[PDB]
């Protein structure tokens, strides 16, 4: 069940959801294992938002394990080509194309939980057939890989092999660790 | 008499970052004494009466042009402003009395009145509203607007009857709100995919824009007559002053308002100078109160209101600097002794 | 003045709606035959003929009805139903404007039985308040002695022998007269779209218009039963309004000319200008009524420049003049 | 005097200057004796505007009445500078707004504040 809000205005009362009505001050969320679908959803909020006012800020609260990376791959471009600045806020956990997300904020604006958690790892695929057509497969993955590196290192700031030796292993950093990482800015312990 | 680039010349002489609006003013009224001059009218075809209406946003300067043109035509000009209109029978001021005026400021000469121009301010201010809350009788609203128009078709009326079809009729006033309904009309809708036109709210078009496209029905709707607006076939938009023009207006004008202070503290036998660099300051400051070139007068006197608050009490004062950060607070203003 | 005559004269003053003037003409003729027989020796009463005009924004509907009395010596005013006009809080009635009428014609209310009231914007209140209005319009659309006191002891005309033209620019009414008579869908492989820039029928498909159509619009059954006549008027073509330059005696051109004419310069304008200045107002979608503002502001920097300039003899405005890539062509002599 | 009878300036009914004029009826109209003289309201609270309704046309009967009784209330220009003023009503709902006020206690949870109308301060 969604709870349904109401919203006071000049004009009367409205009638909103509890998603609806945070989506009108420009804000969406990011929760579930990424999908096609899911994806697809979030594009949508974004270019609205665009529309509406191409200079306000327009928040995103990535909580997810991660899921397709072709998927996830849309959401970043979206993030990149709207005008607005897309701040991203991790809350709960951030990994495989959660964490990826989570970096590509607009510098200056990416925030995270005291307790949130942030995971990265190289990507994850598999093909099964023929030899030929393994080797076709397989050299798809390692270029998915090395654009992957190359993206999280111009936001971290780290450097392209620092990136690829951390990538090997699942690597689990608390937030305190992800501020000095480069992946997020500061931390939000307290409203002031 | 006097050619459309005359009129220009000599009316740049006061207003000042207005070239568009005297150049349609300077076309439409030298069309119009051409007329005069020849009423024959030997073409077949009858050119509509050229009546100018001056629109724009307060302050600009639309007064200033009206009183302008006076001094450089030597036919009578009255000036009336609308709001004390009234409908007749009522203790308002009557609307025939227009005429009368234009009579005594010639003399009497009923002959010469013949070809006098009126000028009416603050047109917008007797739109047609509605009468629900209104007094018993709305003797203010569009009772004024039908009257005038009698005068503006052309009629006979009185004393000598007096007839109003050559009388050049010059309407004013500023409309305020009518920028609403132009900008709703032509702004159209945005996009919202990838492929779509996004314009920011900082980036709209500014109301001088806006004004300079006009339809008829945006007046019908603002509360005109529909009869009223096809009288006026000549419409002479005004826009903003600019910052360029600001600082002309402030130092170019004989009654600028910053010789007005310097000569102000002469009582005292103080002077004050204002910097190169502080004069545009001000005008920037004047852009963003929207105010016009009354935004002017208000900046310097609260810049200047420490200087004068404990300039007098203080003795030994011989000149006063002002400076860009004088005026922007950041440091108080420089003053040598002597 | 028969029928016949009325036709010539006005055709003079504005061009195309063939159709629109033939019904308009019989139905002023029949009006105003009929008041000028006061007498009325039969027993048989005398009832007034309401017109109906119905076309897109811009095609001259108000034109017909302004450009028609000024033929004839009675007073003629207008009004707009925008503004929900009405006596009491819906808006302003128009009965003020009908003493409008009435000091146009010296203050004589024998005269002001020939008035030609227009109401504009009429299908602005449709029925989807919009039927208030309909419902108290319907009895001054008849004969009704209650009308605002004139000021002029108070009298109380009737609106009955006034002549009422209620004319609006329907939207949207060419759709639902297609789906009446004209088959086929509008959505689909086999639907037959329409084109915006092209096969601009719209003005032939409104004369098959019949009551039935005006009353699914919103318009309620009294309110047409008001207006037998009806009549119809096509969309001016980009062909068409090139002919509104010259054809029409006031047209703007010749008022242009005209002025120059008197400081003894004489501009002329080809036929090429004339369609690059039509085929860009047909973009604007301001119709024949941003003709004159277009024109006017290409010739203003000349115009201006006209009066000062010296060893003029006739000035001349070629086809790229219009689009700004050069000036009107002088002659000097 | 009554305070529904009394309507703003510029409009038909008895205006603020009217309740000096019934002071002067009482006082034989002689101004020494009317300066020291007192004045009484009554029905005050009719003429109190409705917060509930923004203020969106000239409340003629309502906040009009209250603004024109500002000047003459305290002193003003006859002169009533000198003359106390007395204003009484049976102020109708204020009960409400108070209780909303120091009650301050409501809801459906267990922490809300349910009392039984006994139990309610009385008006
Ligand atoms: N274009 C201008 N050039 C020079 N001075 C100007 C100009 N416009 C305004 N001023 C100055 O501003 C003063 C007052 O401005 P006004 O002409 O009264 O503005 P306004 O448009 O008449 O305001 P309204 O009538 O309330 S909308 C004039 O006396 C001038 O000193
Ligand atoms: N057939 C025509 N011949 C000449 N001029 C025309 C013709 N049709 C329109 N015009 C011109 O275009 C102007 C606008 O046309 P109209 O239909 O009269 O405007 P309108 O009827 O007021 O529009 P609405 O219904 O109020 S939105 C007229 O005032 C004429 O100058
Ligand atoms: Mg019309």
């Amino acid at each position: 069940l969604v709870p349904m809000v109401i919203e006071q205005t000049s004009r009367g009362e409205r009638s909103f959801d509890i998603y609806s009505r945070l989506l009108k001050e420009r804000v969406i969320f990011l929760t579930g294992q990424v999908e096609d679908h899911m994806a697809n959803l979030i594009v949508a909020q974004m270019l609205f938002l665009e529309a509406e006012n191409p200079e306000k800020d327009i928040y995103l609260y990535i909580n997810s394990p991660g899921g397709v990376i072709t998927a996830g791959m849309s959401i970043y471009d979206t993030m990149q080509f709207i005008k607005p600045d897309v701040s991203t806020i991790c809350m709960g956990q951030a990994a495989s194309m959660g964490a990826f997300l989570l970096t590509a904020g607009a510098k200056g604006k990416r925030f995270c939980l005291p307790n949130s958690r942030v995971m990265i790892h190289q990507p994850l695929g598999g093909y099964q057939g023929q030899a030929t057509d393994i080797e076709i497969h397989a050299r798809e993955i390692l270029k998915v890989k090395g654009r992957m590196n190359e993206l999280m290192a111009l936001h971290t700031g780290q450097s392209l092999e620092q990136i690829e030796r951390d990538t090997e292993r699942d690597r689990f950093l608390s937030a305190p660790e992800a501020v000095e990482y480069g992946l997020v800015d500061s931390i939000l312990t307290h409203r002031n | 008499l006097p050619t459309p680039h005359e009129i220009r010349n000599h009316l740049d002489d006061y207003v000042i970052g207005q070239e568009q609006a005297k150049k349609v003013l300077a076309v439409a009224v030298y069309n119009h004494y051409k007329r005069l001059r020849n009423g024959d009218t030997s073409n077949g075809v009858e050119l509509g009466k050229s009546n100018i209406l001056l629109i724009g946003p307060t302050g600009s300067g639309k007064t200033l042009l009206a009183e302008t043109l006076a001094r450089l035509l030597d036919v009578p000009f009255t000036m009336a402003d609308a709001t004390t209109l009234t409908e007749a029978g009522y203790v308002g001021e009557d609307v025939e009395n227009i005429i009368q005026k234009l009579l005594q400021k010639c003399d009497y000469d009923v002959q010469k009145a013949q070809r006098g121009i009126v000028y009416i301010d603050e047109i917008d201010k007797i739109s047609r509203k509605s009468d629900n809350p209104s007094i018993t009788r709305d003797v203010s609203g569009e009772g004024v607007q039908q009257a005038l128009l009698k005068l503006i078709e052309g009629t006979v009326a009185a004393f000598l009857q007096v007839d109003t079809s050559k009388i050049l009729f010059i309407c004013g006033g500023a409309f305020a709100g009518l920028d609403k309904v132009i900008s709703h009309r032509v702004e159209t809708g945005s996009g919202i995919g990838f492929g779509a036109t996004v314009k920011a709210k900082s980036d709209k078009a500014s109301e001088g824009e806006l004004l300079a496209q006009v339809e008829p029905e945006d007046l019908i709707k603002f509360g005109l007559i529909p009869e009223f607006i096809g009288r006026l076939p000549v419409v002479a938009t005004l826009n903003e002053l600019s910052e360029e023009a600001l600082i002309q207006i402030l130092k170019e004008p004989k009654n600028a308002l910053t010789k007005q202070y310097q000569a102000l503290f002469n009582l005292e036998g103080v002077d004050l100078e204002f910097r190169d660099e502080a004069l545009d300051a001000i005008a920037k400051k004047a852009m963003a109160r929207k105010t016009g070139a009354r935004g002017l007068r208000s900046i310097v006197e609260a810049a200047l209101l420490d200087t004068m608050y404990d300039l007098p009490s203080m003795e030994d004062v011989e000149k006063v600097v002002i400076d860009e950060s004088v005026i922007d607070g950041q440091s108080e203003p420089l003053l040598i002794y002597g």
